[PDB]
């Protein structure tokens, strides 16, 4: 406690009473001069002393600072998930202790716990300075703990795997028995206990209740920031670098989480009140980008999304992110196009997966890269993690920030088709989750094209017979896809006949113009409901309005629904029986169509303002806001 | 009711139970829930109008809605407690005068859309 | 092994008793014979003494023959040939047996041993427990750690010689000459620790040695050592008598489990097996031991005036959760369910009068003080758990003349100054508050550890205000203030200078650091860890929820986060400790109460004001802050 080392690499004089030395060393730094009077040994441990100093970012004292560049640079194949990388180092044959303990750090990366375990037991027999003995009998309760929860989470939860025998859980459970981490740094040599307190910390349960308690600032409204986050990034080069496993327990994760998320809703708190003062903050980079990739769940991120804006949070390293995000894709065609799945390993690696590519929406990416994570997340993606309805969304998000060309347009389109195959067993069935299927793909397509025919999927559809029903009406939800002799081809298979058929033709997007025949079919059932009166009705009403329908012989059922009369005659229509809650079930265009109406607009404005103040909606206000509706 | 979360972004109820309905054909259906999708973005055709897509389950497996849906709820079972709470369902039905009041989960499409 | 136990008499359970303590406590110390190395398949003594025999007349005992045919054989063959026998038969390699690896299971705190060979060395090693090995003389004062493997005969590291170990007469005749310092290393351990033999035989030279050492201390000056007895037959009735009077406590495996003749594996076994899993035992039977055990955990606390619930699930080493709403929930405690047990006798009145008459009292302040701190029975047995908050604290009510008049009444004991100076401190006095506490410390062990703990935390708000009024206490109040005189600025700075907060919990007994182990994390931010991390997930939770305009019947989540903000109030102001003031619980209190208020909100346009909250407000949010609020 002599100095206080800042984290921008500033040291202030603390509590030291006798000579400063500190200042002192620093005066020798700057000048060479002073430099020779020392002597040769104290030569050398200046020099070896100055590159401790530089490699660990101290540079100065605090009334010396100038132009500080505070960049973070982890040098770690692990934090980079270089997974390539270090399979090729754990091959190699291990020089040094030193090596075996970097070996060990990787193989519990890379989800061999067991190899890590027995690589970790072998350097703590081999070590009897005594630093590494002690950082490996932390990592090794600390893979034993990994060991011991995964197995329970095993346990419990797609299929049962067993990855690591009951010997080996037998075993380790006899080697850990009544094991004390913490009499493990008083248990050490007592030179090692002065050298080394600074370690005694990793042998705690919880080591960051500090840095979590000083994210309270952050919460301020009344720099800090960049002290957050170089606080954050020293705990990330200390764990990363000196290979210790805590670095992917909850207690690490979730302190990324919260550090990095304050941060965020920080720097977008002085937005918004910057923009109330000054009527027109926070910059991410490359370890950014990885750390809300490792350490955010879906739902981390889904609460940062909803909160801030992250739209007008500009990502830089651009490059690097994508490096990442190939990098990333590249090991999931490793994972499961082989069979080279590990199963310990998948569980940490999915996750971190599953983020970097729903975090890939705010990043431009090259065609080249951007042709590997479409190829990777559409057809490599296991479906238990990243099924049909969620995977649309993942592919779907890249188009924010790279507008869908041809390549990738293929490669959808080779995604389609494959989907197609797959309906040749009658008992194969899309599972969604989103209520998201193979028909929102191919919209995309469309989307983006408005001219793309497939041809792979219109041989498809040109050799269909009445038998393969699962093939027919999965390719009806992709008829704008489809050629014209497709399309005639396709359309003898289903019949318009009564309603209900034209109800399932409209879902099925099997017909999108009213001929004058469904006018009558649409008519006929009205009628019917009209004498039989002493959920369709609603929807008749809508398509009138959206001028879907112009048989103009609509309002003779005027007065059964309060929606129907609500849309087929707006002008006549009585609002006294208007339900505000109609608008929630109401999509864009239709919302947007009402409001241009010039009838029925300042009745639900009137709707919609009287509901906001009683109620105080957001979805109320967003669809006053959005369409002044 | 303890589960029992109201969403007002779409007047629904979202609550752990079952349905046993029959629809205007006597047709049975046996332990069936629904789940509501809101996705305000989707690439609409010219004849999509609802903000939300609706699919019903029943014994795990997803209907093909292909006749009218109209609909009765016979018997309403929570799952977490097995009481029978038909008469909540029916007091919630006439209340929110929203299709499909109780819904097992709301999977909302907005926050993960591009343009959100 | 359970049904074992459940029959085992009860001197031999109340031998495992005190093995088990001690082995937690960290003062268990092995005393490791011959014959666990044996059990390995190292070359038995008897063995060197017949090729020594051999050597010497041509053709192959009594207790001295053990030592004087190598002795006779060191006298008329040489050093050489006696080095030479010595290395051609321990130079071999020898697996550890599993007693090894069970002896290190109990975490001895060192182990001694006769044994020359360096089996415990290499389990030592296997298992990554450091122990500094010390054989010879010079390894006493060369020692690099606190923990102790002492070779009191010595060992082969230096070489297969004769003169690093004590094999034959002459060894032991000279002992205590060439091993002074071992000698007296081995009898200060023995001293301090509790001891337990295994691998040695009753009639064993060392046993009697250290039985005739033994009988020269005074009556109940040492803890009697423990004996585990592994010969194949049941010990002997009078021959038992005889060494429990001569100072040893004897756990006789032959009686504990019926035996092959020959299978001493089995017997070494079950005699540590049964130790081993005695460890998380807690040896809870009846209701009697129930109430015991639960008072023994709790009844420290008694000297403090409120416990944190979830500062509770430390005082029984995370056995259970113990919930902010008084729910009481099974975590890790895989033996006899004791709380459920407790709340059990809670309900049922006519069991509680089942219990003893020691048992029944200390039932009874089990029951006031769980009833005080809110905990009130098991998850499955909650009902409607409604509790109101109450701080019975001057210092938290603004009741400034009160404290005042406190402080001029005359003490009536050592608590008396402790309140008065947590109320000194709540106005203004920092320096009578400073002294205070130092003289609470003079007089003081519960409060001697909060007095230091506060007394530090005022001499930081002391150097903290000394530092803005130097600074900018002149321009703030347009005149530079002097509260404190530079006699008591360099009189606490001397003090303080090298008292360290980080290390006050580990320099204290160790009574008082298994007794209030939850006292330990007001050192530092720890204690507001917990409440910290669940603050930001349910904020985020809560936030989402509020996002997605869900709105849910039933209990609301911020309970969680409005009960933890009272537990922490009333913790902290009750216990007067000066943590109430600590910028970083201000932000803590202001974080919790902001996020309750937007809840409310929400929920109201779909939570109301007491004073409590009002105060909480006025004391912990800046101006800035109510405006933050006010505006959304």
């Amino acid at each position: 406690y002599d100095y206080h080392f800042e984290v921008n690499g500033t040291v202030v004089r603390h509590k030291n009473k006798g000579f400063g030395y500190m200042e002192r060393f620093f005066e020798l730094k700057e000048s060479c001069d002073e430099r020779s009077k020392l002597s040769k040994k104290q030569y050398e441990r200046f020099n070896a002393l100055f590159n401790f100093f530089e490699k660990n970012g101290v540079i100065c004292m605090a009334k010396d600072a100038g132009t500080l560049n505070t960049s973070i640079e982890i040098n770690s194949l692990a934090y980079h998930g270089k997974y390539d990388v270090m399979k090729k180092f754990i091959e190699e044959q291990s020089v040094s202790i030193e090596d075996d303990y970097k070996k060990a750090f990787f193989l519990a990366c890379l989800g061999r716990w067991e190899e890590s375990y027995d690589l970790y037991s072998n350097i703590i027999l081999n070590s009897i300075n005594g630093c590494v003995y002690y950082l490996s009998q932390i990592n090794r309760y600390r893979i034993y703990q990994s060991i011991t929860q995964a197995v329970t989470q095993f346990n419990g939860l797609g299929r049962h795997y067993k990855p690591f025998t009951d010997e080996f859980l037998a075993r380790i459970e006899r080697e850990m028995t009544n094991f004390n981490i913490d009499d493990l740094f008083n248990g050490m040599p007592f030179e090692f206990q002065k050298k080394y307190k600074i370690l005694e910390f990793l042998s705690d349960n919880q080591f960051l209740y500090d840095d979590t308690v000083k994210l309270f600032e952050l919460t301020n409204k009344v720099s800090s920031d960049i002290v957050v986050l170089l606080r954050l990034y020293d705990n990330l080069r200390f764990l990363y670098e000196n290979c210790l496993w805590s670095v992917s327990f909850h207690e690490f994760h979730q302190y990324i989480r919260n550090s990095m998320s304050l941060l965020i809703e920080k720097a977008e708190y002085e937005r918004t009140r910057d923009i109330d003062e000054l009527g027109f903050g926070f910059f991410m980079e490359y370890y950014d980008f990885v750390n809300i990739s490792r350490h955010f769940k879906i739902d981390d991120i889904k609460n940062l999304e909803r909160s801030c804006s992250i739209d007008k949070i500009r990502f830089g390293e651009q490059e690097k992110i994508e490096e990442y995000l190939v990098g990333i894709a590249e090991e999931i065609t490793k994972q499961f196009s082989a069979n080279g799945m590990n199963v310990v390993f998948y569980t940490q690696f999915i996750s971190e997966a599953k983020a970097a590519l729903y975090f890939a929406k705010y990043v431009k990416l090259s065609e080249e890269g951007l042709g590997k994570i479409v190829k990777a997340l559409l057809f490599y993606f296991p479906e238990r993690d990243l099924d049909i309805g969620k995977r649309y969304v993942w592919l779907e998000r890249l188009t924010k920030c790279n507008e869908l060309p041809k390549s990738i347009i293929s490669i959808i389109d080779d995604f389609l088709v494959l989907q197609a195959e797959k309906h040749i067993d009658q008992n194969y069935s899309e599972v969604s989750s989103n209520g998201l299927y193979s028909r929102d793909y191919g919209a995309l397509i469309k989307h983006f094209e408005k001219n793309f025919i497939s041809k792979r999927l219109s041989e498809i559809t040109l050799c269909l017979t009445q038998d393969k029903q699962k093939q027919i009406d999965f390719l009806f939800k992709l008829l704008p896809l489809l050629s014209t002799n497709a399309k005639s081809h396709l359309l003898s298979f289903k019949s318009v006949e009564n309603i209900n058929d034209l109800m399932n033709g409209i879902r099925i997007g099997l017909i999108d113009e009213f001929t004058p025949e469904h006018e009558e079919l649409i008519i006929e059932y009205l009628e019917t409901r009209k004498v039989n009166y002493i959920d369709y009705m609603s929807t008749f009403g809508i398509w009138y309005f959206l001028e879907e329908i112009n048989n103009s012989k609509m309002e003779e059922f005027i007065g059964m629904d309060d929606q129907y009369d609500f849309f087929v005659d707006p002008e006549n229509f009585d609002y006294k029986k208007f339900i505000p809650s109609w608008l929630k079930n109401y999509n864009d265009k239709l919302l947007g169509k009402i409001a241009g109406n010039k009838h029925m607009k300042h009745h639900v404005i009137e709707v919609l303002k009287e509901r906001v103040k009683n109620s105080n909606d957001k979805r109320y206000l967003e669809i006053l806001m959005n369409y002044f509706i | 009711t303890h589960d029992l979360v109201y969403h007002s972004k779409i007047n629904t109820f979202v609550w752990d139970v079952e349905f046993d309905i029959v629809l205007s054909d006597s047709k049975e259906l046996n332990k069936c829930y629904f789940v509501k999708c809101f996705n305000p973005y989707r690439i609409n055709g010219k004849c999509d109008f609802a903000v939300s897509s609706i699919d019903i389950f029943s014994e795990g497996k997803r209907l093909l809605i292909e006749n009218e849906f109209n609909f009765k709820i016979t018997k309403a079972v929570h799952v977490a407690t097995s009481k029978d709470v038909t008469e909540i369902v029916l007091h919630l039905s006439e209340r929110i005068s929203s299709p499909f009041p109780i819904v097992k989960e709301v999977v909302y499409l907005d926050w993960s859309h591009p343009q959100f | 092994l359970k049904e074992v136990f459940l029959m085992l008499d009860n001197n031999v359970v109340e031998c495992i008793k005190e093995i088990t303590e001690s082995s937690r406590n960290g003062k268990l110390v092995f005393f490791v014979g011959a014959g666990v190395s044996t059990l390995s398949d190292y070359p038995q003594w008897w063995r060197l003494v017949d090729k020594y025999h051999e050597e010497l007349y041509g053709s192959p005992y009594s207790s001295d023959e053990y030592l004087r045919i190598p002795q006779i054989f060191y006298n008329v063959k040489g050093e050489m040939a006696f080095d030479g026998i010595l290395k051609d038969f321990f130079q071999v390699d020898k697996p550890t047996n599993p007693i090894h690896d069970k002896i290190l299971a109990m975490n001895p705190a060192h182990v001694i041993t006769t044994n020359y060979d360096n089996l415990i060395d290499t389990a030592c090693w296997k298992r990554g427990k450091y122990f500094s090995v010390i054989s010879a003389e010079e390894d006493v004062a060369n020692a690099t750690s606190s923990r102790y493997l002492l070779k009191v005969h010595g060992d082969f590291r230096k070489g297969f010689k004769g003169e690093n170990v004590v094999l034959k007469e002459d060894d032991y005749l000279n002992y205590d000459q060439n091993y002074p310092l071992i000698s007296n290393l081995m009898k200060t351990i023995i001293a301090t620790h509790t001891i337990v033999f295994i691998g040695y035989g009753l009639g064993d030279y060392n046993i009697n040695m250290l039985l005739n050492w033994v009988r020269k201390l005074q009556k109940d000056s040492f803890h009697k050592p423990f004996f585990i007895r592994t010969d194949p037959s049941p010990i002997e009735n009078e021959t038992l008598i005889y060494y429990e009077n001569k100072g040893l406590r004897i756990i006789d495996a032959a009686s504990l489990i019926d035996s092959n003749e020959y299978d001493y594996l089995e017997r070494y076994s079950a005699v540590m097996d049964l130790l081993i899993e005695s460890q998380e035992n807690k040896f809870i039977t009846k209701d009697d031991e129930v109430i015991d055990y639960i008072y023994g955990k709790i009844s420290p606390l008694f000297a403090l005036q409120y416990i944190r619930k979830i500062d509770l699930k430390h005082v029984f080493e995370y056995d259970y959760h113990f919930e902010v709403n008084g729910t009481v929930v099974r975590h890790k405690n895989k033996g006899f369910g004791y709380m459920e047990r407790f709340f059990e006798l809670k309900e049922s009145c006519d069991e509680r009068s089942k219990l003893s008459k020691k048992q029944y009292e200390r039932f009874n302040a089990l029951f006031n003080f769980f009833e005080k701190n809110g905990v009130i029975c098991m998850a499955k047995d909650a009902g409607t758990l409604n509790t109101s908050i109450e701080i019975n604290s001057l210092a938290y009510h603004g009741k400034y003349d009160v404290m005042k008049k406190f402080i001029e009444e005359q003490s009536v004991s050592i608590e008396d100054d402790y309140k008065k100076a947590f109320f000194l401190a709540c106005l203004g006095r920092w320096e009578e508050s400073y002294d205070l506490y130092s003289n609470i410390i003079l007089n003081s062990g519960c409060v001697y550890y909060l007095s230091q703990i506060n007394r530090y935390r005022i001499y930081q708000s002391i150097t903290q205000a000394v530092t803005q009024f130097n600074g900018l206490g002149l321009l703030t109040f347009g005149r530079h203030y002097k509260p404190f005189t530079d006699e008591f600025l360099a009189r606490i700075e001397r003090e303080m200078t090298n008292f360290n907060i980080d290390d006050l919990f580990n320099g204290m007994p160790f009574e008082f650091q298994k007794k209030y182990k939850i006292l330990e994390f007001l050192s530092d931010n720890q204690f507001l860890y917990d409440d910290t991390v669940k603050l930001f997930e349910l904020t985020n939770k809560v936030r989402s929820e509020m996002s997605e305009g869900s709105y849910s019947f039933g209990m609301s989540s911020d309970i969680v986060v409005l009960l933890r903000l009272y537990d922490n109030l009333r913790f902290l102001y009750e216990n007067c400790l000066w943590s109430v003031s600590f910028h970083e619980f201000h932000q803590y209190i202001r974080n919790s109460m902001s996020l309750l208020i937007e809840k409310a909100e929400y929920e109201r346009t779909r939570f109301f004001m007491e004073y409590y909250d009002f105060v909480n407000i006025s004391r912990h949010f800046k101006i800035d802050d109510i405006k933050n609020l006010e505006r959304s």
